[PDB]
């Protein structure tokens, strides 16, 4: 599968 | 074929996932989720399927996953400026 971020979660 | 889409920092989260970059079969991040509430949400621009080209002027090849969604969280969080530029496809470019 392809990875997914949720922008607002980034450290 | 493009679009040079101006998000103004209207609310205090940008409000988007992204998925894949570089190394993978997705090599240029894809836009899957735009959260109510959100800057990208509030700007009408930007629709799931946009596949981000440049954020700022910055091209995201050779960018994998992490380092594209960091340099994404960057140009929202900086205070260089109000607003993120995303040059985005709803389809491919040459």
């Amino acid at each position: 599968g392809l990875p997914v971020t949720f922008i607002d979660e980034v450290d | 074929t493009s679009t040079l889409v101006r998000v103004r920092k209207s609310a205090a989260t940008l409000g988007i996932a992204i998925e894949g970059g570089a190394n993978t079969r997705q090599p240029l991040p894809r836009i899957v989720t735009i959260q109510r509430g959100g800057s990208a949400h509030n700007c009408g621009q930007l629709k799931v399927g946009h596949v981000i080209l440049e954020v700022n002027g910055q091209t995201l090849r050779g960018k994998e996953h992490k380092e594209a969604a960091r340099i994404i969280a960057e140009a929202f969080k900086t205070k260089e400026r109000d607003y993120i530029d995303f040059l985005v496809t709803e389809f491919n470019v040459m």
